């Protein structure tokens, strides 16, 4: 009951809008409340899937091998 | 040694129990009430009743 | 969860309710909500702890 | 006169607490609780005559063992209601 | 359903209150019986209306009229001052 | 029954009108008016109408009835010292209501085991 | 002496049953004569139970406030199919044969499946799995093995309407309708040695006790009819439901009586049907709910159990409570943080039953002299026999000197008793904390500040809820683990909840600001 | 018949008694519990002689009080049907005689005393003799079989026992004397 409450008490406190920016180096994906709710309720297909793909050594320091 | 459960219930047994007519195995000040009563036993070490741990 | 009555009180009730009367579930009143319906103490907290005390006592 | 809404939230706040005898005073004597004559033999409720000051059970015609049970009067209700339907929720007694 | 003889202290012989006269909690304003109830008989319940249970005043005006079928009506108005005091937003 | 019985032992009307005895004299030293509370004394009334046979004795009696043969359980040994049979149709008819019917030979030794 | 309950199976009421449990037959469609009596034979009938003042139950003696009630019963015409149960008499009989009732699997998959459901069934999942692959097996099979006859196919039409796609002559099928005697009796010849396939158990329950023709009535006090201020009585919604399935079935049995056309028959036979459903479940998919005179939706069994304000979670996970106190908090700063101010006029109104003993006997004994109008007063006193008596002007001083070991007296409140406090919405469990009593004469809770972070309170109109234990173990479980200096340190984080805000911190930077300097008067003054 | 057995039980000392050694304590609790109390499947309890062992106490949340596991031994007079009872009548009443067996009092029934035709007495109303004019008087002490156990309940009451007294064997010792006499002259013939 505990874990329970110390999870659903800070859950009135997160937003919604989340931040909706690209910055050329980030990718949209949901936030806040809905990413949690989607988490806990282990969605087959998220709303947004990604990926984050680290290189092996070779390309990894390289721009144009990455 | 004691969880806050196992003094919690057995202070809320010894008020029960002094309350109900057992005598106090302490002296205490006139005038206070069974809870205290209970708790002023429980500091000063007099407990009769022990705890089962498996 | 095991307990029909921990179900039932979640969602969809009567669903449980008659699936339950079906299947002749049996509920062994482990948990919290089952005893709380009942009105008898809780096996958590202080509900677990058991007293033993010898008898004989003397005033000191 | 009415009283305050102790709700659902306040009962998980009080098993987070732990006090399971504050939950049960809070719960049991201050709103509603009472007496029952339960069967053992078949679970089923028995019937206590105030005519004849005999306690019997009318669905499987046993006097010999008629425990006492102490419950909310609010889940004796929910019983009744089962057993409104077809539903037959039976009894299991224990000790202590 | 007789409730005690010292809610009907500030009552008119024709089952109304003076107006001007101060009132307390479950004060009754208009005394009224009604025909009894087949469970008992040759009886008269108590239906009084009666002050809110946690509320206090004094009694400003009452109005007798007549309803769309022309029955007695009967309206009382209880005024209660309200010093400011703490709680009050 | 109290939750849970284990054990049981017959034994005479002497054998327990000492005990009812005992009850009668805590019970008066205790102060209580009735010597013995109710169900008891009427109980003790019935022990004394033919208490004469010593309890002792009786269950000298009874042991010694077992070491005769086997077939013979306390509870009829203690009958047969509280009924002191005179012919055999006094045994006859005090074991009709047992399966079992006893020999006039045994009568004769029951007798000697009998003594007053 | 006292038992407890220790486990709840759950099972189907047989018809033997509900006619051996029941205490009365019902077969008047009414509740109520002219006079107010209820009607001999009624739905309102004595036997179940009395509801109005001054009528004792014949069943069990007893009054309006000590019968608890007796449940009736209804001898139906004709069979109606439980609407809980449909979907299961569907999955049933489209998997067993129409002629010999087996189960229409071999007999080595039979016992290779009963291996398997053996395997731990009790896991719900698991054996609902296991039962759909059986339902599936036995779904595709057009012939019975255990013997030799064909297997129509069955459709399902909600809410209980089943037909039989049955082939005719030139090879037409003409969609039979199963009627629910025909559904029951071939229900009825199912073995119990494959009930466990199916799913059910041969003793909680059978398959024919799913088709029901005797239907419980349940007891008055259930149904408590709410005398309107006009002078009217408001019937119960399943009241009034109960006297429509009355008035059908007394219908449908004169109509049977009379020998009346079979289309008639069938029509009233879907109408009790339709009545039985709507009893039983108003929202039922696929049916039109029963209204009201007011023209609103009728709530019948399966609406009480159902729902926010429903039985499970409205009078069951929660209720309102007695001895309980709501009013506005106002700020006060000079109490210590475990404390809360209380009005004297809620202080006066709730009570903490006390035992005399004879380290407190003459504190109680001053307050019953002290009457039920002086703070610290009682209102009720309790004699070791268990008698209550209230405290009266005329009774004081003689029920003060009455007073001895083992007597109850229902006292104020005190400083330094312990009470609940709480504000809604209980968000987490330091929502709830027990603070010492320190009375006040104003009408408002007064909280200490650094306690508002916890309860996430602000003094523009919030109100919060008090409550007082009334057992010695529940005001030992409040002192020992509900105070308020044991929850500092918030469970979430690890960090202190309980602090400084606002005026605190900024007189702290105040203090302790470089050049600030104090004289004499007023470092005397501010220590003191 | 008296027979002393022993069984184990739970008691309820309560707070007041938790100053004084539990088992004399635990006497009495046993006594109020069960003193005047006839059983159906043990007889008539009559006194708890002396506990054998007392265990601890288990303090059960809600009452405060100690429950203690005890073995004690307790002597009880067992009724059986189709027994031989030498009691003594202790009143007569024409359905039956009511003849004193232990805590409960036996029943005699008229038609079922001796073979002669059904006679009880009316002006001293305690028996008329017919053919036999063989009489039983209020004082006189007697064994009879028993027919029949009325188990009913455990206040002692409504409970009655059937003793007959038509088979041989029993009687007034004065006419069990006669038939002696005639076995003798029998034997001796
Ligand atoms: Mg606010
Ligand atoms: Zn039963
Ligand atoms: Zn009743
Ligand atoms: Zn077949």
């Amino acid at each position: 009951t505990v874990a329970a409450q110390s999870i659903g008490e800070p859950s009135t406190q997160m937003t919604l809008n989340t931040f909706h920016y690209a910055g050329v180096a980030e990718i949209n994906v949901t936030l806040g409340l809905p990413r949690i709710i989607e988490i806990v309720d282990a969605r087959k297909n998220p709303s947004t899937p990604m990926m984050t793909v680290y290189l092996d050594e070779e390309h990894r320091y390289d721009r144009a091998k990455a | 040694k004691y969880t806050r459960f196992e003094k919690a219930r057995i202070i809320g047994a010894r008020a029960l129990q002094i309350s109900m007519g057992a005598p106090v195995l302490i002296d205490v000040p006139p005038g206070i009430t069974p809870l205290e009563a209970a708790i002023l036993e429980f500091e000063k070490g007099v407990i009769p009743i022990t705890v089962i741990r498996p | 969860k095991s307990s029909v009555l921990a179900r039932a009180a979640f969602e969809i009730t009567v669903q449980h309710l008659f699936e339950a009367a079906e299947k002749g579930e049996v509920d062994n009143l482990n948990g919290v909500i089952e005893n709380v319906l009942i009105g008898q103490p809780v096996p958590v907290g202080t509900g677990m702890v058991k007293l033993t005390m010898k008898l004989p006592l003397r005033p000191q | 006169e009415g009283g305050l809404r102790f709700g659902e939230m306040e009962r998980d706040v009080l098993v987070g607490h732990g006090a399971a005898m504050l939950l049960i005073e809070r719960l049991l004597e201050e709103s509603d609780k009472t007496e029952v004559w339960v069967c053992e033999n078949c679970g089923h409720i028995a019937l206590e005559d105030k005519r004849r000051r005999r306690v019997y059970c009318p669905v499987c015609g046993e006097e010999e063992r008629i425990s006492k049970v102490e419950m909310s009067y609010a889940f004796k209700l929910l019983l009744d209601e089962l057993k409104a339907m077809v539903i037959r929720p039976k009894l299991n007694l224990s000790e202590r | 359903g007789y409730r005690g003889e010292k809610y009907y202290r500030n009552l008119d012989e024709d089952g109304l209150i003076f107006p001007e006269s101060k009132v307390e909690g479950k004060d009754v304003l208009v005394g009224r019986t009604s025909p009894p109830r087949f469970l008992s008989l040759q009886e008269r319940r108590e239906t009084s209306v009666a002050v809110r249970p946690s509320e206090k005043g004094v009694v400003d005006k009452v109005i007798i009229t007549e309803t769309g079928d022309g029955t007695k009506l009967v309206k009382v108005t209880v005024r209660d001052l309200r010093i400011p005091e703490l709680g009050d937003k | 029954i109290g939750r849970g019985k284990l054990g049981e032992k017959y034994i005479t009307i002497a054998e327990a009108k000492e005990l009812l005895l005992k009850r009668r004299e805590e019970e008066v030293k205790a102060g209580i008016e009735e010597p013995l509370y109710y169900e008891a004394r009427l109980a003790l009334e019935h022990a004394e109408r033919f208490a004469k046979l010593p309890a002792d004795k009786a269950k000298e009696a009874v042991e010694e009835l077992m070491n005769a043969f086997e077939w013979m359980s306390d509870r009829i040994a203690c009958k047969i010292v509280d009924i002191m049979p005179e012919d055999s149709m006094d045994l006859r008819v005090i074991f009709a209501k047992e399966e079992y019917q006893p020999t006039q030979e045994e009568m004769k030794q029951i007798l000697d085991i009998l003594d007053k | 002496m006292k038992k407890v309950i220790g486990s709840i199976e759950f099972g189907i009421l047989s018809p033997q049953e509900i006619r051996k449990m029941s205490a009365v037959e019902v077969t008047v469609p009414d509740t109520y004569d002219d006079d107010g009596y209820p009607i001999e034979g009624g739905v309102m009938d004595k036997r179940m139970g009395v509801i109005d003042p001054g009528l004792r139950c014949e069943t069990c003696g007893g009054r309006a406030g000590e019968c608890p009630g007796h449940f009736g019963h209804i001898e139906l015409a004709r069979p109606v199919i439980h609407v809980g149960f449909a979907k299961t008499i569907y999955r049933i009989l489209e998997s067993t044969c129409r002629e010999c009732g087996r189960i229409k699997l071999t007999d080595e998959e039979i016992e290779e499946y009963m291996k398997k459901i053996e395997l731990a069934r009790n896991r719900r999942s698991e054996f609902n799995e296991i039962i759909k692959e059986i339902h599936k097996k036995a779904k595709e099979r057009m012939v019975c093995p255990h013997c030799g006859a064909p297997q129509y196919p069955i459709k399902f039409e909600k809410p209980t309407i089943y037909w039989e796609i049955r082939k005719d002559e030139q090879g037409n099928e003409y969609r039979h309708r199963l009627m629910p005697t025909e559904v029951r009796d071939w229900l009825e010849k199912i073995p119990d040695k494959d009930l466990p396939l199916l799913g059910l158990d041969p003793e909680k329950s059978r398959p024919e006790w799913m088709v029901l023709t005797v239907l419980p009535v349940p007891p008055v006090t259930a149904r408590p009819s709410i005398t309107l201020e006009t002078g009217i009585r408001a019937e119960d919604d399943l009241t009034h439901k109960l006297v429509d399935i009355i008035r059908i079935n007394n219908r449908l049995k004169q109509n049977i009586e009379a020998g009346a056309p079979q289309l008639i028959i069938e029509d009233l036979w879907d109408l009790l049907q339709y009545h039985v459903t709507t009893y039983i479940n108003n929202e039922a998919p696929g049916v039109p709910p029963a209204k009201h005179k007011s023209g609103r939706p009728l709530k019948t069994l399966a609406q009480r159990l159902k729902g926010k304000e429903g039985r499970f979670r409205g009078n069951l996970s929660g209720k309102r409570v007695n001895f309980s106190a709501r009013t506005v908090i106002s700020p006060d700063p000079m109490i210590s943080i475990n404390e809360v101010g209380v009005p004297v006029e809620v202080a006066m109104e709730l009570t903490v039953p006390e035992k005399v003993t004879e380290f407190n006997i003459e504190r109680l004994r001053k307050m019953v002299l002290n009457g039920p109008d002086k703070y610290p007063g009682a209102n009720y006193v309790i004699d070791p026999e268990g008698r209550r008596r209230r405290i009266m002007d005329s009774n004081k001083e003689t029920l003060a000197n009455q007073l001895d070991i083992g007597w109850t007296v229902e006292r104020h409140l005190m400083d330094g008793d312990i009470v609940l406090f709480n504000r809604q919405p209980s968000l987490h469990r330091m929502s709830i904390m027990a603070h010492r009593v320190r009375v006040m004469p104003y009408r408002t809770f007064r909280l200490n500040l650094a306690v508002c972070p916890p309860y996430n309170a602000d003094f523009d109109g919030d109100e919060m809820n008090l409550h007082v234990p009334q057992t010695e173990e529940a005001q030992a479980e409040a002192r020992i683990l509900m105070e308020v200096q044991n929850h500092i340190i918030s469970p979430r984080y690890g960090g202190p909840i309980i602090g400084g805000i606002q005026d605190h911190i900024s007189g702290g930077y105040l203090l302790t600001r470089e050049g600030a300097y104090f004289t004499r008067d007023e470092v005397e003054q501010m220590l003191m | 018949m008296y027979k002393i057995v022993t069984v184990k039980d739970v008691v309820r000392i309560p707070p007041t008694m938790f100053t004084m050694d539990p088992k004399e304590a635990a006497k009495i609790i046993l006594r109020e519990t069960y003193e005047g109390t006839y059983d159906k499947d043990e007889g008539v309890i009559l006194s708890i002689l002396e506990v054998k062992d007392i265990k601890d106490g288990i303090i059960i949340p809600g009452d405060g009080a100690t429950y203690h596991e005890v073995v004690f031994d307790v002597l009880v007079w067992e009724p059986k049907i189709h027994e031989v009872v030498e009691g003594y009548v202790a009143d007569v009443m024409p359905f039956g005689a009511f003849i004193r067996i232990g805590p409960i009092d036996g029943l005699v029934h008229i038609s079922q005393l001796m073979d002669d035709y059904v006679v009880y007495d009316e002006r001293n109303k305690q028996f008329v003799g017919k053919e036999k004019k063989y009489l039983l008087k209020i004082g006189d002490l007697v064994r009879a079989r028993i027919i029949n156990i009325s188990a009913k309940s455990k206040v002692i009451r409504e409970n009655r026992i059937g003793l007959t007294m038509r088979q041989p064997g029993l009687g007034k010792f004065e006419w069990i004397e006669k038939e002696k006499k005639k076995e003798k002259e029998e034997g001796k013939k």
